[PDB]
DNA sequence: TATCTGACACGTGCCTGGAGACTAGGGAGTAATCCCCTTGGCGGTTAAAACGCGGGGGACAGCGCGTACGTGCGTTTAAGCGGTGCTAGAGCTGTCTACGACCAATTGAGCGGCCTCGGCACC
DNA sequence: GGTGCCGAGGCCGCTCAATTGGTCGTAGACAGCTCTAGCACCGCTTAAACGCACGTACGCGCTGTCCCCCGCGTTTTAACCGCCAAGGGGATTACTCCCTAGTCTCCAGGCACGTGTCAGATA
């Protein structure tokens, strides 16, 4: 069954505590994120506990809008998340306004 | 050429932790553009504040200072 | 005799990935 | 008996300026007097904190500059620190 | 002659240096801090006067009124950026399609 | 024509920015509210400035809760609002907590 | 049963310039909790600043800085 | 004698005497305010380090991970309410059930 | 010369000893208490000033932190905290 | 040696506005 | 269209706030040096990311209904203007005794650098 | 089951700051007095809330029809560990220069109090 090992894989990625994005592409990102917004004529470099606490904040904040939006998409009488479904919560959520 | 980092395994570990049980096609893309505007908005504040005290090296006080700023404080990285 | 300089535009969508273009 | 400062003879003056023929009142003139005063805490205790974070102890043009760029959004920071360097190279000429 | 006069500003120099030297902000103040501060403040006030201005005239009216605040405030995007957690008094709400 | 009433009313309610609730059973409600809050041999006394601001801000914050709560209503393709669309628009704004 | 004074159309108006078109029997009882609740914070951040002042009288000053400590400016009354 | 044996506490007086003078905060410092500090400080870290103890305790572990930690702020309302917007490093999330 | 960094690890391992004579501490464990206790103070201190100078005065006692703490931590919380902070003042003022 | 005295209770849900009793 | 009302706008008085000059002392900018860390590449290696295909549980459109909701009118109650009176409390002012900042000595306090020792996965 | 890896935890010194004592400028607690908006009551009338009756309309349950994530299988590109190595730069220490708090003295600037005056409501 599906939904068994579905429930299943939650339960285990629920008590790990772990990141679970790579860390090169991550900051392969954000070098060309901080080179984007510096001038041509300088480079700015990065140490390691900042790269590491960024990604930290970048992965709460996903795993509390993943959670806020499927809430939203559950309170719609279905399992599966839309767009929509993160939209209106961003939206509502009030942050970035 | 480098958003292509967060592919769809890492996704799904997330969506997963999160407590999502269905993921449809559509939801990627738009992960990966609220990620990239969340990174734009807190690099632009750590650069800020790394350039202000006349240096070329970003570390982790700046970081968990516009962190702090921002509205979202962070513990265990120190400050 | 004071005009204003900087560009206006009217509020963009966030939650639509809106772009300032 | 005790009198009190507020910020109304310049905002008339402002406004005046602005526009040549235009009233206001005292609602709108007390809001705008808490909007001017809320940003100048709000860009002192700024100031402050990033002066405090370097172990300074001086408040001078560029922790101001940096403040305004950290709290005003893209195109009116980008404005706002031009006409403050053009405010202080017109001072400075003396 | 007055500081105010000499930068070119119609705010007050010295009422904001002594607000900012008595606000327990730093031990010492510099020199070039109060008239930024001027300048900033007055070119922020040069604006939303002229929006409130504008948004009157578009009514034809002859005085601002808090609402002429609030639409001027709404119908911005970063005035609205800038207050997204401030209320104006006896504004309402702005109307939608 | 019941949607015909229904948006001039909602024209004319968006135009408008008055007050919309009595001013004396608001007092009589704060001042009931403000009774249990301290000890029973004295009490406190109050002004018509901070009670019209309370009540200002009392209405606005109501009115953004009932905007929320018509978005969310309108997410699930339906027009009458309910309570469980409010108790989701409370648990999503996440303030109070 | 103060409580009471918030009558039936007010909240119809207050839902008709939110923009609801159709309203439930069960709104006017949440309305009128969460009303209740945001009025005993805000009193009872009032009623804090006004006793550490060992005053008796409550200002408009008081909400003023009540409203603003929770993330509530408010402007018109003080500031 | 430190004044911290007078007092009876264990976290320090004097350092928080002098970040206080030093912390641009007043003028003026009085004498039963870093006392009253550094007791409602002791306090609240007691009563955290308690409960973080508590729930190490329950999971038959000796060392106390940022887990652990997690487990007992989220756990309490009152912590909850207090640490609200904060995030724990490598924390994890609370489970569905 | 290498400075001395200030914080609070020995406070915290001495009330941890205190209360669990068994129970040990990881070092980021120590950091996160050590950032929210100075989150606090901070909080704290801020509320403080911030409050005495709405009342146009120049001294910080122990009404203002009292106050402070009202303001800052839930009833319940701040009902045992005044308790002790008013406990800790007698002590140090009985001597 | 010392124990916490102070009431402890599971975290309630706000918008559901429950009631401690 | 003639008449009454109120908030906005312009004139005085002057005193507390704003402006100008000399001093000196600690704070910020300028040079100079070293060593921790970072950027960039190579050998490998398997863990994990990529891609094709089947079928089934889940998303979406259409239909019947019946129960809650808005419209319409008789009717009762409490909002509000407006006086009238009372007064506890907000607000300005004079005294001065106790609490707090500053300066010299110093000593017991807290941190950087060894050394040890137990928990755990390993072969 | 023996053993090496590694993170807590206890010494050994060692240095920069909390204590102590004495002095002097100062500030708000207290007592005093004066004036006002909050409190409670009265009369009354018309805007507005209330209860009862009913057509209706749409939220919901049921049915059916597509259909596209998901798991299984096979193939592969890059993640990471260990090792290599140079150098840009942060941290640290001296050093000479000068910005501004302090004090004193002198003087113009905007707030509170009169005095109009026209848009709007009323007849």
């Amino acid at each position: 069954t599906p939904s068994e090992l579905a429930l299943y894989e939650i339960r285990k990625y629920q008590r790990s505590t772990d990141l679970l994005i790579s860390k090169i592409p991550f900051a392969r990102l954000v070098k060309e994120v901080t080179d984007e917004f510096t001038t041509k004529d300088q480079d700015l470099r990065w140490q390691s506990m900042a790269i590491m606490a960024l990604q930290e904040a970048s992965e709460a904040y996903l795993v509390g809008l993943l959670e806020h939006t499927n809430l939203l998409a559950l309170h719609a009488k279905r399992i599966t998340i839309m767009k929509k479904d993160m939209q209106l919560a961003r939206r509502i959520r009030g942050q970035f306004i | 050429d480098n958003i292509q980092g967060i592919t769809k395994p890492a996704i799904r570990r997330l969506a997963r932790r999160g407590g999502v049980k269905r993921i449809s096609g559509l939801i990627y893309e738009e992960v990966r553009a609220v990620l990239k505007s969340f990174l734009e908005s807190v690099i632009r504040d750590s650069v800020t504040y790394t350039e202000h005290a006349k240096r070329k090296t970003v570390t982790s006080l700046d970081v968990v200072y516009a962190l702090k700023r921002q509205g979202r404080t962070l513990y265990g990285f120190g400050g | 005799l004071r005009k204003s300089t900087r560009v206006k535009v009217a509020p963009l969508q966030y939650w639509r990935n809106e772009k300032i273009v | 008996k005790a009198r009190k400062e507020t910020y109304s003879s310049y905002i008339y003056k402002v406004l005046k300026q602005t526009h040549p023929d235009t009233g206001i009142s005292q609602k709108s003139m007390s809001i705008l007097n808490s909007f001017v005063n809320d940003i100048f805490e709000r860009i002192a205790t700024e100031a402050s904190k990033l002066a405090a974070y370097n172990k300074k102890s001086t408040i001078s043009a560029r922790e101001i500059q940096t403040a305004v760029r950290l709290i005003l959004p893209g195109e009116l920071a980008k404005h706002a620190v031009s006409e403050g360097t053009r405010a202080v190279t017109k001072y400075s000429s003396s | 002659q007055s500081r105010s006069a000499k930068a070119g500003l119609t705010f007050p120099v010295g009422r904001v240096h002594r607000l900012l030297r008595r606000g327990n902000y730093a031990q010492r103040i510099g020199s070039g801090a109060p008239v930024y501060l001027t300048a900033v403040l007055e070119y922020l006030a040069a604006e939303i006067l002229e929006l409130a201005g504008n948004a009157a005239r578009d009514n034809k009216k002859t005085r601002i009124i808090p609402r002429h605040l609030q639409l001027a405030i709404r119908n911005d995007d970063e005035l609205n950026k800038l207050l997204g957690n401030v209320t104006i008094a006896q504004g309402g709400v702005l109307p939608n399609i």
